[PDB]
């Protein structure tokens, strides 16, 4: 492993080379281990108190799950105001 | 405003509102008014047929010097035959067809509601020739994208076009005499310039 | 001669409770800055050291002066007093971008010079 | 019909005058779920309104829209399957294929006097060409050609008008607006508001036909110095108006910040005064009963934006003698104290 460089430059150089790969079946165990660790993750904090997704915050405004209940809900909310001034009008307010 | 140099002020008879004035009027060509208008529609009628030739003359020198297509130099471009149609059926076809444009915008001119009241019969259109406007046809014939709608109003659009148009006639009448002593394209001559600037101009004609 | 009655109300009182008023006296209108600097009286502060100050062109918020009774012969802002001093009692201008007027001028502007480090507020008229 | 568009344009005013012709089509056919495809600031005044569905925004005038946007309207109200379109965006061709991509039964728009409203016909049941260019410039009615053939005499009256511009506010508008003049110095029966300030705010709520329409601050400050104190509240578009007011005219003068025009309604309903210009609050005044005096730059333009100060009785019209909104500020403030007790 040895190599002694010769160089006219700067100096001597004692480089080593200690030339390596983790074994082939080791990728494959290191896959292993992720995708268990990937199972362990999905299982348990799946089991977990989400905080968020949890709270009249979300779920109680809108909150299906989606990106547009925020959007829905100011563009149908508007519609129920009207529906509720129309149905006051009509016991004249 | 700025008009046109420094030190002079426009004459009274054009200022302001019209399109790209700067007061450039020294030889009191548009001193009487009626005169100024038929001058109006003269330059914008002339710097869009400049623009459309600086365009057709560019982009196809473009094409030739850089050797995309192998199109005829601008000077030496009327004499290609055509093998569908001949220059002589194509001179009188221009004359029917642009007589039928070039009149219809006159009888505008002279009377705005015209090409569009009464058996003025172009295909049953006879709505896309409103006019609405002095040089500025406008309808869905003439802008079918409507960028300026409105007109009076659009006085940015209307400078800009005069501008680019005015240009255009410069660049024209350098076409015309620049390739008349040089005897080359527009593009020829602008590499000719950029190669060596201090040493191939015009008073380097000898 | 017309003479502009400056006051120049320093920042700090005295130690008695009463402001001292200093009464400058140049001649018409060059620039605030420069009859501040001619007739000796103190309107950087802190920033009076050499190179503590834009040498009179606006780049630093540095001169600058509380004026009130002000709206009388004075130049508007000239879109540095209006930028360099932003959230203001908007009583405050530079001096070395306002400038009293022209030659011929009488009046009594009075103006408290830094405006940072006091503790009078000078209580101003409402105006309008 | 049973679905109807509004591809309304303008802004506040122009979609706020179109309430009665809203009411006008609810009354025509039974159940309508009309819809409005208008601009910014005109889904803000559809809180005010009880009739209607879903009140997009548009800003139809783009006339170069984002083409995903653009498709993606065309395709909502091709999936909306509307039966009647009622544009009033008043362009031809270009926009009448926008209303005709719809899958409409009656396509209806305005039209210009100029070209580029031409072969719009091939594509609207209904052609209305309207005046000026300048839409709102006609005035307050601005749709009597779309209120005549929405419901001709065919099987019963028009019934043009029903009271026209009866706005409704909410009670959360109500309480929320309340909390807002609560803040200041107001008691709920007692107060004026004003709503003209001069500006630079798209919240101005004015018009697109008028130039010179909201009054000045020192002009105010003349108008506030000559009036009696009933305690005015003043409206701001801007919240940089607020230090620009409380030096003209006051410290003491309240100002209550106000851009909605549901909460402008909601604002003119506990007033017992209104000093506005030729803005929204005019017809928010009209609307509900309240007094107004309605301050104009013309006599004829007061004329064209209210034709019915002898209607109503409380709305005593004053303009100025000249142009260039600069009135006499004294017998303004005379039936202010007339009608205002
Ligand atoms: C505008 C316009 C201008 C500036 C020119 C300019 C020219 N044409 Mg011309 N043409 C124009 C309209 C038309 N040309 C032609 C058909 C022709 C032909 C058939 C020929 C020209 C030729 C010429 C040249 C005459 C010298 C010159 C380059 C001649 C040429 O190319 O010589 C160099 C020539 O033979 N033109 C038709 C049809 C036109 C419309
Ligand atoms: C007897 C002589 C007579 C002459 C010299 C003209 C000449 C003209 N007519 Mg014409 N007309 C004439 C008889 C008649 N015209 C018309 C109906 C029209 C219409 C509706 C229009 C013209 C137009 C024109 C002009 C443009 C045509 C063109 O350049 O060719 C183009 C030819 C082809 C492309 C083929 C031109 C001045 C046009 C214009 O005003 O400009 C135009 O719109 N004419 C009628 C029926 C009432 C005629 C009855 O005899
Ligand atoms: C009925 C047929 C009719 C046809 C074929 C044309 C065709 C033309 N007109 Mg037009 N016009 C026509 C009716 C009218 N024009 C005008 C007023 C104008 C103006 C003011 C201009 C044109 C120009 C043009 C050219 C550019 C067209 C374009 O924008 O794309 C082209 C030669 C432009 C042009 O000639 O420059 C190249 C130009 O400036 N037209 C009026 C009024 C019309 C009324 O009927
Ligand atoms: C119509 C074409 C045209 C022509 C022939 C001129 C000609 C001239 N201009 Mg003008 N100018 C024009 C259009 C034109 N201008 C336009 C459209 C603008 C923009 C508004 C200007 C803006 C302009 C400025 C700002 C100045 C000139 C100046 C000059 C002079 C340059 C001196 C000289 O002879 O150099 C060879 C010359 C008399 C200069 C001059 O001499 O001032 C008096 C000058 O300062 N021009
Ligand atoms: C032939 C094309 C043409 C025509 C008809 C016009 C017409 C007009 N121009 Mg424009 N102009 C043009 C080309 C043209 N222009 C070009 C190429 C330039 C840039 C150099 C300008 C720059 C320009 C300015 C800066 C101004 C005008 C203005 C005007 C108007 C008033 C002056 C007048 O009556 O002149 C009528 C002109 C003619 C009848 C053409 C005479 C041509 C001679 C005989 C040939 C000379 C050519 C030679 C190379 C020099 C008028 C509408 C004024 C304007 O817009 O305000 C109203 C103005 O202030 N012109
Ligand atoms: C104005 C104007 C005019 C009068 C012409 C005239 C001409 N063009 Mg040009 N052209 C123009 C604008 C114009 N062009 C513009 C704005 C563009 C872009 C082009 C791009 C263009 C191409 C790419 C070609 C022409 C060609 C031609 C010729 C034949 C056109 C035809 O109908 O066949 C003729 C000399 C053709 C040519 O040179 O003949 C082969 C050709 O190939 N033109
Ligand atoms: C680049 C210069 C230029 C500019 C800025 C304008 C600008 C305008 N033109 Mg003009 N026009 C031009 C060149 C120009 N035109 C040319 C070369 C022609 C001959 C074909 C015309 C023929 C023409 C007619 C017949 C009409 C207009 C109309 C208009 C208006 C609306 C359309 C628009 O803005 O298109 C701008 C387009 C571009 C910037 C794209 C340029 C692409 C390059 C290849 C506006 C004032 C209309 C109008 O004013 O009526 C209301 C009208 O009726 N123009
Ligand atoms: C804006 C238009 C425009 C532009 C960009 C050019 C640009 C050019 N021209 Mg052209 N030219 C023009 C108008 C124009 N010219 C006009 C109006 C004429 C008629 C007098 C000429 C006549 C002409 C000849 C005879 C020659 C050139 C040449 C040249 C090149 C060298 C510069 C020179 O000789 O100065 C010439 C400049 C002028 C005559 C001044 C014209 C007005 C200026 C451009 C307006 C200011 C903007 C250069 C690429 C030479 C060439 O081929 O280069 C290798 C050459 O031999 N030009
Ligand atoms: C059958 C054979 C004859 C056919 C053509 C007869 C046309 C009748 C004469 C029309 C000229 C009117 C001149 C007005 C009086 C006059 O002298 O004006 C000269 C004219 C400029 O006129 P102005 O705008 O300064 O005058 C406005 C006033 O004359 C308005 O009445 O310049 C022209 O010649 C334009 C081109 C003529 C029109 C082109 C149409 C050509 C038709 C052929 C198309 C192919
Ligand atoms: C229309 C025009 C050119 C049009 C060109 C076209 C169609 C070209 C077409 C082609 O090339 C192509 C595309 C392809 C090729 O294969 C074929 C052809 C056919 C060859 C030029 C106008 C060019 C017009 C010019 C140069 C006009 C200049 C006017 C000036 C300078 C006026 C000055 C003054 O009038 C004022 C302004 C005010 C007064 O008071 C004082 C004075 C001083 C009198
Ligand atoms: S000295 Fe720089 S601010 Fe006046």
């Amino acid at each position: 492993a040895v190599m002694v460089q010769q160089i006219e430059g700067m100096r001597d150089i004692i480089t080593e080379k200690h030339v390596w790969h983790l074994s082939d079946k080791a990728i494959k165990n290191v896959y292993m281990f992720y995708i268990m660790f990937t199972c362990w993750g999905c299982l348990y904090f799946g089991s977990a108190k989400d905080p968020f997704y949890d709270s009249e915050e979300y779920r109680g405004d809108g909150g299906d799950g989606t990106g547009y209940w925020v959007y829905e809900t100011v563009c149908i909310s508007p519609f129920l105001i009207l529906l509720g001034k129309k149905e006051k009008n009509l016991e004249m307010h | 405003r700025a008009t046109w140099l420094p030190g002079l002020n426009p004459p009274p008879y054009l200022d302001g509102n019209l399109a790209g004035d700067y007061g450039f009027d020294p030889l009191g060509l548009g001193e009487d008014p009626e005169s100024l208008k038929w001058y109006v529609q003269a330059e914008l009628v002339h710097s869009r047929f400049a623009m459309l030739g600086v365009a057709g003359i560019l982009f196809t020198d473009l094409l030739r010097t850089t050797g995309i297509r192998n199109l005829p130099v601008w000077y030496e471009a009327g004499a290609v035959k055509f093998d569908f149609a001949s220059t002589k059926t194509l001179i009188v076809v221009q004359f029917l067809l642009m007589g039928f444009a070039e009149t219809k915008r006159y009888m505008d001119f002279v009377s705005p509601g015209s090409q569009a009241k009464e058996g003025s019969f172009f295909f049953g259109l006879e709505a896309a020739l409103e006019g609405l406007e002095p040089g500025y046809p406008g309808g869905p014939l003439l802008n079918p994208l409507g960028l300026a709608k409105d007109v009076q109003n659009a006085h940015d659009w209307k400078l800009k076009e005069i501008k680019n148009g005015r240009l255009a006639m410069m660049a024209m009448l350098g076409f015309f005499v620049q390739a008349s002593v040089t005897h080359t394209g527009p593009i020829d001559n602008l590499v000719e310039h950029l190669s060596n600037p201090w040493h191939k101009t015009i008073i380097q004609t000898l | 001669p017309p003479a502009v009655d400056f006051a120049f109300v320093h920042s700090v009182l005295l130690p008695d409770g009463t402001p001292d008023v200093h009464w400058r006296r140049a001649n018409g209108g060059q620039k605030l800055r420069d009859i501040m600097l001619d007739s000796n009286i103190e309107l950087y502060g802190p920033y009076s050291k050499p190179l503590s100050n834009c040498a009179g062109v606006g780049t630093c918020a540095t001169c600058m002066v509380e004026i009130v009774n002000g709206k009388e012969l004075l130049n508007p802002r000239t879109d540095i007093e209006k930028e360099k001093l932003k959230r203001k009692p908007k009583n405050w201008r530079l001096a070395c971008q306002t400038n009293v007027g022209n030659p011929d001028s009488t009046g009594l502007v009075v103006i408290q010079q830094l405006p940072e480090w006091k503790a009078h507020e000078w209580n101003i008229p409402k105006n309008i | 019909v049973r679905r109807c568009c509004c591809v309304i344009s303008g802004g506040v005013y122009e979609n706020l005058l179109f309430f009665p012709t809203i009411q006008l089509i609810k009354d025509r056919y039974p159940g309508v779920q009309v819809d409005i495809l208008t601009t910014e600031r005109g889904k803000q005044t559809y809180e005010l309104n009880k009739n209607v569905r879903w009140a997009n925004v548009y800003d139809p005038d783009d006339h170069w829209p984002e083409p995903a946007e653009y498709t993606d309207m065309i395709g909502l109200l091709k999936g909306r399957y509307y039966d009647m379109v009622l544009s009033t965006k008043l362009a031809g061709l270009g926009h009448a294929a926008f209303l005709f991509m719809t899958t409409a039964r009656d396509r209806v728009s305005y039209i210009y006097p100029n070209v580029n409203s031409a072969g719009a016909g091939l594509m609207l049941s209904e052609t209305f060409t309207a005046e000026n260019t300048n839409l709102s410039e006609l005035g307050y009615s601005m749709y009597t050609q779309m209120e005549d053939w929405l419901g001709r005499p065919f099987r019963s009256v028009p019934r043009t008008p029903l009271l026209p511009l009866r706005v409704s506010i909410s009670r959360k508008v109500k309480e929320v607006v309340a909390a807002k003049y609560r803040n200041a110095g107001a008691v709920t029966g007692k107060f004026i508001v004003i709503h003209g300030i001069e500006s630079d705010s798209k919240a101005s709520m004015q018009s697109k036909g008028d130039a010179d329409s909201l009054l000045s601050l020192e002009k105010w400050a003349k108008i506030i110095k000559g009036v009696r104190g009933f305690k005015p509240v003043f409206v701001i578009p801007h919240e940089k108006e607020r230090e620009n007011v409380e030096d003209f005219v006051g410290d003491d003068t309240s100002i209550v910040f106000i851009t909605t025009p549901g909460q402008l309604a909601a604002l003119i309903n506990d007033s017992a005064g209104v000093i506005a210009t030729n803005t929204a609050a005019i017809q928010l005044a009209n609307a509900r009963d309240k007094p107004c005096i309605g301050l104009f730059s013309s006599e004829e333009k007061g004329k064209l934006f209210v034709p019915y100060a002898e209607e109503k009785s409380n709305c005593v019209i004053i303009a100025s003698k000249t142009g260039k909104l600069a009135d006499i500020d004294i017998g303004t403030v005379k039936n202010a104290m007339q009608v205002f007790e």
